């Protein structure tokens, strides 16, 4: 039996913002991983948005919307103090360069030489990249946040959908699962009660280790 | 001074079969009002280089359903199901670029680089029919420059000489495609007075501009 | 937090670095950061910036001083010193064209693995460079230059480590802080933190690591 | 016998100031080229100065060291100006958005070749930003004195290490005003101060001759 969806989100996002530390510049893509904004607390995350801001604030209160301020899914924001405004090569220097500290995005398929498919299904759904690839190859701590299956396999051996990026995937946030990928491959690093061992074996297509 | 004009006289250097910057974020930063201008002129078979193709009914979206879009080149088409409609029939050819490479390719045609070495794509469907150079042991995309033959770009604020204000998230592309097309036309939200505006806070400067319009 | 003191900030410039430095002739120069670098006496510094300054100017200091290796600048005409270490043979300098020399900072900081130029071809710095063609034209790929240290310099800084270059004082300093590993600005003044717009600001909090008065 | 040197400057800046019209934006490299503009007047030029600076204004009086221009002077900032950084400024430069850019030579040759940044052994500065200004400018002016202490300058082939290639387009000198087009050189003017024999006889080059204004 399927879990509530919106408990699955609640885990992930949880757990992905104990990967983060004060002062990480981070990257959230539209999604389960724009939850990851609620349970950052007190940490001294920036969040930066690949449309041009650097310190993105949280929603406006209803009336203060401006449109010509909004954040990588066009939804209104405001400005944390010390933020700066850039065009997308500034932008995109920051993502690329490895400034962003850690960006999380969701999967479709995700495998153990750490690539990453999340951009495409050829013939039913294409998107376009927008800023995934340049996020993913250029972020310092690469997090997929997922729903550990869609009904369907997606912790593979290897990536059959249309690649986003190779050798990316730094941890991989299940609501089963805290999978770390390595130069060995997978390993199984963190259990959560919603699961066991048992059950991520026959989930989880990839070959894995386990740590202690 | 000279350069503010007539919406009517600033369409008439888009042609047909023309490659065009289109500022933009989710339109957000698009010059909507030069799109729908370019709407009654019914300007055909263009090639449109901008960030996204916006949605149905807001931004360069507006141009793709008015079928006057030969050609798209941009980094995501997903909130216009009407781009992903005629990608797929053959109706219009669409390039998806991610979208630092595509910063970085328009901002080429503008700084007078031959193009540009990128990490993003190797291993995916961009680097097909790629230049791919090796830097030091470590393989590169080779990206190409995007020059335009109008941009079309959006200020939040211009003042009469042509320099540019785009504020919070407007500056999409819009300081680099107004630096990579041949003629460039700024929507102006607003007209302030020549030299009204500080030499440290500009984003777009005057020597880039060819046109002034006040968005209607 | 990022507001130390100039002592504990010159710990983090050891010998054999190389190190950006902002400066146009010494306009946008950190100069006490220089001083205190004079003071420390560090050695086998490769110092990439626009220009050598004077010598009694900028980063013509360090140059006069014995305390530079290799130099890799534009032009190195205002500081006799320098073309004096060049030809003896004391030090190493690699002449870059100017745009190119933005170009290859920038690189580093943007995660770029090179640069395409045409200004180069044939002349000396075409030499050890490889010719890429592209669409029938021929370019230089010049390199990132990544540096271990950056030396940076602000008319105005907020405590957060936002950074303002006014008038002609930006030059590479804000190319510089993203294309080092350590980014030290030197203030003028430290305004307050969030006391600077997000719309006139030159470099982003997210490049500096210590801010140091002058 | 010749010529006195500050009038020899002056025949040429004027005659550069010519080249120009409204709205152009130039570049002016330091030493004769910089005089060329108390010559324009009302021409409503836009200068640009590699360190930073479009729409350069005129020397302030009495004084900011925080604005000044490529080579180290204090400048003022005109009505409608910006301020940015390097990389900025050279894509300004490398893009071909200065309409003209106006250059002194040691040597120019009829193939638009240009040597004015290194004499082997003797004096090396660097290339600074004249690389790039004569690859991307659109219209490149080299104006020089037509012979230096006595020696030809104007050549078939440069024999010093090159800036560029092929990139020159005019020759103004106090003697002569030659186009460089895809066949060789061309005589398009001969000043009061010269003779079309004295001309052959202080060029090397082969060259045709103009329309030609004499």
């Amino acid at each position: 039996m399927e879990m509530d969806k919106n408990l699955v989100r609640e885990v992930i996002a949880k757990r992905v913002a104990q990967e983060f530390h004060d002062g990480y510049v981070v990257n959230l893509g539209i999604g389960l991983p724009t939850l990851v904004a609620n349970y950052v607390g007190d940490m001294d995350v920036i969040f930066q948005s690949e449309n041009g801001c650097i310190g993105v604030g949280p929603a406006p209160e209803k009336g203060k919307e401006d449109p010509y301020l909004v954040n990588a899914g066009a939804g209104f924001i405001t400005a944390a103090k010390g933020a700066m405004f850039f065009d997308s090569a500034y932008s995109f220097g920051i993502i690329r360069g490895g400034h962003v500290d850690a960006t999380v995005l969701g999967a479709l398929e995700v495998d153990e030489k750490g690539n990453l498919a999340n951009w495409m299904i050829p013939g039913k759904k294409v998107p376009g990249m927008g800023g995934a690839m340049d996020l993913v190859v250029g972020a310092k701590k690469v997090i997929v946040a997922m729903e550990h299956t869609s009904n369907a396999i997606k912790i593979l051996k290897e990536c059959k959908l249309p690649l986003t990026a190779v050798g990316v995937v730094d941890l991989i946030i299940t609501e089963k699962a805290v999978f770390e990928v390595t130069d060995k491959g997978l390993v199984l690093k963190e259990i959560t009660p919603y699961s066991s061992l048992e059950d991520i074996k026959a989930t989880t297509a990839a070959d894995f280790i386990i740590a202690d | 001074k000279q350069k503010i004009v007539s919406m009517e006289e600033a369409i008439s250097h888009v042609k047909d079969g023309m490659t065009v910057h289109i500022g933009g974020f989710i339109a957000c930063g698009t010059p909507e009002s030069i799109i729908t201008a370019l709407i009654e002129k019914g300007v055909k078979d263009l090639t449109i280089v901008a960030n996204d193709t916006g949605l149905i009914d807001k931004g360069i979206g507006r141009l793709v359903v008015n079928n006057q879009v030969k050609k798209v080149i941009a980094s995501h088409i997903g909130t216009n199901p009407e781009t992903g409609r005629r990608m797929q029939s053959g109706e219009m050819e669409v390039e998806l670029v991610p979208q630092g490479t595509l910063a970085e390719r328009v901002r080429a045609a503008g700084y007078g680089l031959g193009g540009i070495l990128t990490p993003t794509g190797l291993g995916t469907i961009v680097q097909e029919g790629k230049q791919i150079i090796n830097v030091d042991g470590k393989d590169y995309l080779l990206e190409k420059p995007i020059k335009a033959d109008v941009a079309l770009i959006f200020g939040t604020k211009v003042d009469e000489l042509g320099n540019v204000i785009c504020e919070k998230t407007t500056k999409n592309f819009n300081p680099l495609m107004a630096t990579a097309a041949d003629v460039v036309i700024v929507e102006a939200l607003e007209i302030v007075p020549a030299g009204s505006l500080s030499p440290e806070h500009l984003d777009i400067s005057r020597i880039f501009i060819d046109y002034i319009v006040k968005s209607k």
